[PDB]
């Protein structure tokens, strides 16, 4: 066996109860910090 | 013909156990409340311990009877068919499952 | 060098195609000692196949074959699809239909090897796992029998727990690991819990004396 | 009829029945302009307090750019000033913060009635 | 072959009719600039 | 760079690592979304009484039929329900369009010579020779008809 | 909720006799003794000139479920240990 | 009548199967003019999976598709304006902001992207869904985008800071459709566990769970006036009163099977796209199927290809842009010079046998 | 086989590590949940055995064999008040499902609690479930001989299912008992309601013919041919 399909996907319910880490990612750096509003 | 739906099957299982409960009372007859605690909120029902026993025994008896009626079906269907090539029991139960399809 | 087809190699080839299907020919010819995958594929598609009909032609089929053989001279693979017959059958009949106008033990070794190979469906991870469980059960039984003998000698030694493989590893025996209590209902399950606790303590009291 | 309430209290026949079937011209009003502003400003303040929690907890120094004491205890028998400790910038802030994994229990106080309709249930072997 | 009954207009499009640099929303420039 | 390193020392790795889709796991993730979409549509068709066992067997027919389309073998199951056979043929043709258009797009890359992986050359070699013989088998049947 | 958190449960006899107490809040201080999960460590001193810091050892969730204070972990009413409380009931 | 109440003496006088039924025959639905096909647009290399209309000034619409590319179509002429590529997998949902020049698009490649519609580039990528993202709604006036997918949670994204601000955890299956309303309940979601949730985003919990559907609630739609949502299972469509979580009505959807999309007009016309092309128009306040059309696929395609996948009206409400599986975009016009006479639609005929009402 | 309690304590750790391992990999597979929940009943620890069924209900609460097996597990150990709470949560979660309602009934039938099945049936027939529930509720009062109570049910049963096979079932009830004063009262109520509710169009032409004929052939057996004859004229005129 050991090579299977998925019966269900990994839910985000599980990662919500974890404690966060606060590692700093390169793509979460501040960029496009100003919103543009329509007329 | 065809299959029986679950609401119809639940009624027939409902009706069958009433006939088991009817003859259980007939075989017995042949041989011879509500308190609501206001503080807790709980409701207590006083009932006969014999009828709780007869409820518990009959469910175990129906469980064993279906356990044995299936066990003999396991021992019979293993020793019915041996014509088509198999490898193990899971191959045998699958190729028999192909026979019920056609 | 090109071998001929014995009835042993045919029945191995029938069972292998019954095991592996028709698109794994090098796996089929691995059971046949002396026989190429190109040979065993061609042998199935020309002779062994139960879809093929090795029947005599009808009177209509003989005239319909002579009609095709002037339509497509001579394109036998095309005719055999029209006739739904094998192609060498269509040629050999057509030559006869124009002649109407006249004026052990090595095999039993590879059979036993094929019989062993067909009846083995597990693979290396499964077979190693079966062996590792048989060892683990046998390691347990020896440790239990070792404790029983030391108990006969009066020395009580407790069973060692399996060590924590990671940090938050769980001893399932010590506690109810994810206790979801039954939701509180209105029917006051008070005396029933007392009868369970009496019966559950009674059962563990009988384990200390009778065992099981 | 000794226990009429107690059986299946959460389900009623009123939950099955529609409300527009009595009158097709039932007015379900849009939220008023004073009502959306009371809900926007409550939500916007809650979101901005959450974002400022996330930026301040990150160890990036470039996140304060983009951003309670004297509580009563023991039924106000003690007035307690609550102050913050000056953190050493080298020691790891939030010393109890680890990357651990936690499984959460489910809080089930009230059962949700699964309110289908009854039963076009006849079926041959077509499926 | 003349499908949908000729009341309906059927069109096959394979190329963009705008430049990709075309903004797709006009940026609001209030003050006129001469710089 | 070091601020992530030191916090990994003190706090450990986050357990919530979510892998983005990448060139190496695109073909697997394309299959996970495809099995889910076929699973959802067939399960709505089902009148009642379908479990994790019956949803497990029906996803085989999908895998078998994709092999049959690659083989150019016509895929016919006797006794297959016609709504489900209508569904499975639809998603294959969905997958066929992605299978064919990725094969066209990578040939234009290889002829330009612009950064094709060594495995991707062999894969595109195998995709074309399905398509060329499939085009050949179509042309043989049109002459025969 | 990390931005809406309960006030800490501390005894009167941990706080002592003085009126105003300067207490130090650390938002993720130590981890709880019971549930081993981090919390807001409050710590304080009875007087200004004292020589013993009184820390909150458990989180407010473990303090609420047992109804005990966080510092000395005695019961909030009756001021007795938990093992003696559950024996008297 | 009164004889029903005086003999079969009731306790509610409304919860009788007859008194409910006689008020249905007592009331007549509003007539609507029928819908006809007006333009067929063939521009994609795959299925059209999602259509968004320009909320301001109504010039263009954009169709995210299965060939991983979004294409911008002009509404009036039907011509192709521009092509927005930048996903690697199938674009599931596309939604345009009205207060911003921003375009949000989520694919099954686990990515949530924003688009500067003054520049036509990808700015502000969002990150955190464990699986493919099904849907996005831009919250009105609040500057939040709600994304949800096979992950089974709704992540409330701040726009400016790209932070997973609030994660909504209540479901049991993949979320098929999410909506945003200006007051509480601010997030309306629908998943494959046959539930529709009403979310209190501040507390992060559900106000009301609507367990009335049998099978995966595949599509919801908000009513542009009158503050209600209408959710579709495979068999039934139910309109919901928000701020109470009340069941307003059950529609007359019978033997339609698998409803892929919904869209509500200002004129109380509810559109229901079926996977069997059989597209149906329902009176919103009543539930009357007054029109039922079937589409023609193409010159050559499979019979499964006849399936509506996504739909929306324009801002005027007189056009219906539907994207189907046959790589086509079909525009449906409500025809003028039709009256209540000579185009009555289907007859208003409720029955006892269906227990719907 | 297990000798003492320490060998039992090591036996229980090995199975519970095994079953919790396959349930951690597979939250689904409800059959795997029940085999581990049945294991804890065999270990006589019902506190654990209640927990696996509760954890399995948090995965799939709509799975009916899981509800029945946990109910039966409470009944086989004589915990009757644990079962009453459990079947109450069964019918409050899934009121559509007929099995969960029957299950409540035949246990309280087995305990001879006739006032609890009556209170259960009054609630169940208030949610308008279908004709299988009412027909088992009129069969319940025949068992209890409550003739005045079963006549109250058919007053409500014709209002929940307005159709002639519910009205003609009520006249098959009355003509089984031979009470002539009660039977024609039902017959008079059945034919007026067709006339009163003519405009609603819920009884077909073949359906109203069964009521007029069964009214007339009963009046023929009651030796009043002039009432048998006159109703044919009013029905043909009332419905031409
Ligand atoms: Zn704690
Ligand atoms: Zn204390």
């Amino acid at each position: 066996t050991s090579h299977r399909p998925q019966l269900e996907a990994r839910s985000g319910a599980k990662a919500a109860a974890y404690t966060p880490t606060g590692i700093e990612h390169a793509r979460l750096l501040p960029g496009h910090t100003t919103l543009k509003y329509r007329k | 013909r065809g299959g029986i739906s679950y609401d119809q099957l639940a009624k027939l299982s409902y009706e069958k156990t009433l006939r088991n409960l009817a003859t259980q009372t007939q075989n017995s007859s042949k041989q011879d409340k509500v308190q609501k605690d206001t503080k807790t909120g709980k409701i207590t029902i006083a009932d006969d311990d014999k009828l709780v026993n007869k409820l518990a025994v009959s469910l175990q008896s129906e469980s064993k009877k279906r356990y044995e009626a299936r066990k003999r079906q396991m021992q019979n269907a293993k020793t019915l068919y041996g014509v088509e090539s198999f490898i193990n029991d899971k191959n045998k139960q699958f190729n028999e499952k192909l026979s019920r399809e056609s | 060098k090109g071998g001929v087809w014995t009835n042993v190699e045919d029945q191995i080839l029938k069972a292998a195609v019954q095991k592996y299907g028709t698109h794994q020919w090098s796996k089929v010819a691995s059971l046949l000692q002396k026989k190429t995958a190109r040979q065993s594929e061609l042998r199935w598609n020309e002779y062994l196949n139960p879809k093929l009909n090795f029947t005599e032609f009808s009177k209509e089929e003989d005239a319909q074959l002579l009609d095709l053989a002037r339509e497509l001279p001579n394109q036998w693979r095309t005719i055999a699809d029209m006739m739904a017959r094998p192609a060498q059958v269509c040629v050999e009949r057509y030559n006869r239909l124009l002649e109407s106008e006249d004026s052990e033990d090595e095999e039993k070794e590879m059979l036993a090897e094929a019989r062993a190979r067909l009846l083995n469906t597990q693979g290396k991870k499964a077979t190693r796992k079966i062996r590792e469980r048989m060892l683990e059960e046998s390691k347990r039984i020896a440790e239990l029998q070792k404790r029983r003998e030391l108990k006969q000698a009066g020395i009580n030694v407790a069973i060692k727990k399996p060590k924590k493989k990671y940090g938050t590893d769980i001893d399932y025996n010590e506690d109810i690991v994810y206790e979801q209590a039954p939701m509180p209902g209105i029917y006051d399950t008070s005396t029933e819990d007392r009868q369970i606790k009496k019966k559950f303590e009674q059962f563990e009291r009988k384990v200390n004396r009778k065992g099981l | 009829a000794i226990l009429t309430d107690q059986i299946a209290k959460n389900v009623k026949l009123d939950d099955f029945i529609p409300k527009r079937q009595s009158n097709f011209e039932l007015s379900v009003p849009l939220p008023t302009k004073a009502e959306i502003q009371e809900c926007t400003a409550r939500t916007k303040s809650y979101i901005q307090r959450l974002v400022n929690a996330k930026l301040a907890n990150s160890n990036n120094r470039a996140s304060s750019r983009y951003v309670a004491p004297a509580n009563l205890l023991l039924n106000n028998s003690h007035h307690i000033e609550v102050v913050s400790k000056q953190m050493d910038p080298l020691l790891p802030r939030f010393v109890g913060k680890k990357a651990r994994k936690v499984v959460a229990p489910t809080e089930n106080d009230e059962v949700v009635p699964v309110l289908h309709m009854d039963g076009g249930e006849a079926d041959p072997n077509e499926w | 072959e003349h499908p949908y009954g000729k009341e309906v207009e059927v069109l096959m499009e394979t190329k963009n009719t705008q430049s990709p640099q075309t903004p797709l929303v006009e940026p609001v420039t209030e003050r006129t600039k001469l710089q | 760079y070091i601020g992530n390193l030191i916090t990994r020392q003190f706090e450990g790795r986050s357990n919530e690592i979510v892998k983005t889709t990448t060139k190496q796991r695109l073909d697997a993730y394309y299959d996970l979304e495809l099995r889910n979409s076929v699973m959802d549509d067939i399960l709505e068709m089902m009148p009642e009484s379908i479990r994790q066992k019956k949803a497990r067997t029906i996803l085989q027919h999908l895998s078998e039929a994709w092999r049959c389309w690659k083989a150019n073998i016509p895929w016919d199951v006797p006794g297959m329900p016609a709504p489900i056979k209508k569904i499975i043929e639809r998603y294959i043709k969905s997958k066929a369009d992605a299978w064919v258009s990725a094969a066209h797009y990578n040939r234009e890359r290889i002829k330009r010579g612009a950064h094709v992986e060594k495995t991707m050359v062999k894969k595109n070699l195998g995709r074309l020779t399905r398509l060329w013989i499939k085009n050949e088998q179509e042309r043989q049947r049109q002459i025969q008809k | 909720d990390e931005i809406n958190e309960p006030p800490p449960n501390i005894c009167e006899q941990c706080l002592g006799d003085e009126a105003n107490i300067r207490m130090t809040k650390i938002p993720q201080g130590s981890e709880c003794k019971i549930c081993t999960l981090p919390f807001t460590l409050y710590h304080f001193k009875t007087s200004k000139r004292s020589n013993n810091i009184i820390k909150t050892l458990i989180c407010v969730r473990c303090a609420t479920q047992r109804n005990i204070c966080q510092c000395c972990m005695l019961d909030s009413r009756w001021h007795i240990p938990i093992q003696l409380r559950d024996h008297l009931i | 009548s009164a004889f029903v109440n005086k003999i079969f003496q009731p306790e509610v006088a409304e919860e009788l199967i007859v008194n409910r039924y006689e008020k249905l025959l007592s009331q007549r639905p509003e007539w609507h003019a029928p819908w006809k096909l007006s333009r067929v647009i063939n521009g994609h290399l795959g299925w059209v999976r999602c259509v968004a209309i320009d909320p301001v000034d109504n010039e263009w619409f954009i169709t995210g598709s299965n060939d991983t590319t979004m294409k911008v179509w002009d509404l009036a002429t039907g011509k192709l304006k521009t092509t927005l590529a930048g996903h690697v997998m199938t674009v599931r949902d596309v939604a345009v902001s009205d207060r911003h020049p921003y375009l949000f698009s989520v694919s099954e490649d686990k990515t949530v992207k924003c688009w500067d519609l003054e520049k036509n580039q990808i700015i502000r990528d969002y990150y955190g869904h464990l699986s493919g993202v099904r849907t996005v709604s831009i919250h009105p006036t609040l500057d939040l985008i709600a994304t949800a997918g096979r992950d089974s949670v709704i992540k409330l994204w701040d726009m400016r800071t790209r932070i997973p601000v609030i994660t909504l955890v209540g479901h049991k299956g993949p979320i098929n459709q999410v909506q945003c309303t200006p007051v509480d309940p601010q997030v309306v979601s629908s998943s494959t566990d046959a539930t529709v949730r009403l979310w209190d985003v501040v507390a992060g919990k559900t106000m009301k769970v609507l367990t009335h559907h049998k099978r995966s609630v595949r599509a919801t739609a908000l009513h542009p006036k009158e503050f209600s949502v209408a959710s579709a299972c495979t068999d039934d469509i139910r309109s919901w009163g928000l701020a109470e979580g009340s069941l307003l009505t059950n529609f007359e959807s019978e033997k339609t099977g698998i409803i892929n999309t919904l869209s509500i007009n200002q004129d109380d016309v509810l559109f229901a796209g079926g996977d069997n092309g059989v597209l149906s128009f329902y009176d919103y306040k009543s539930g009357h199927k007054y029109q039922s059309l079937a589409t023609r696929e193409m010159v050559g395609s499979l019979e499964g290809e006849r399936s509506v996948l996504c739909s929306t009206f324009d801002k005027t409400g007189l056009r219906l842009i539907t994207g189907e599986a046959d790589k086509s975009i079909k525009i449906w016009k409500q025809d003028e010079t039709a009256t209540k006479e000579s185009e009555p639609g289907l007859a208003w005929n409720p029955n006892l046998s269906a227990k719907r009402f | 086989d297990i000798l003492d309690l320490e060998e039992l304590r090591e036996y229980q750790r090995r199975k519970r590590t095994e079953y919790e391992g396959y349930l951690k990999r597979n939250r689904l597979d409800m059959g795997q949940w029940i085999r581990y929940a049945q294991f804890e009943i065999e270990q006589h620890d019902m506190r654990r055995a209640r927990s696996i069924f509760e954890r399995a209900l948090l995965v799939d609460s709509s799975f009916i064999p899981l509800w029945i097996r946990y109910i039966d597990a409470e009944l086989k150990v004589k915990c009757i008040n644990h079962a009453r709470n459990l079947m109450n949560r069964a019918i409050s979660t899934l009121p559509r499902v007929d099995k969960l309602w029957y299950k409540y009934l035949i246990v309280e039938e087995s305990l001879n609690n006739v006032e609890i099945v009556r209170s259960l049936y009054t609630k169940w027939c208030s949610l308008e479930p279908g004709v299988n529930a009412w027909n088992s509720f009129v069969d319940f009062e025949i068992r209890q001989k409550n003739w005045n109570g079963v006549r109250e049910i058919y007053s409500k049963y014709v209002m929940a299912h307005p159709q002639m096979q519910t009205w003609l079932k009520w006249v098959r009830f009355e003509n089984r008992h031979g009470n002539t004063e009660f039977t024609r009262s039902v017959y008079s109520l059945a034919i007026d309601t067709v006339a009163n509710l003519q405009n609603l169009q819920i009884w077909s032409d073949m359906e109203v013919a069964k009521l007029v004929n069964s009214f007339a052939h009963w009046e023929a057996a009651q030796q009043e041919y002039e009432r048998s004859s006159a109703l044919y004229q009013i029905a043909i005129e009332k419905w031409p």
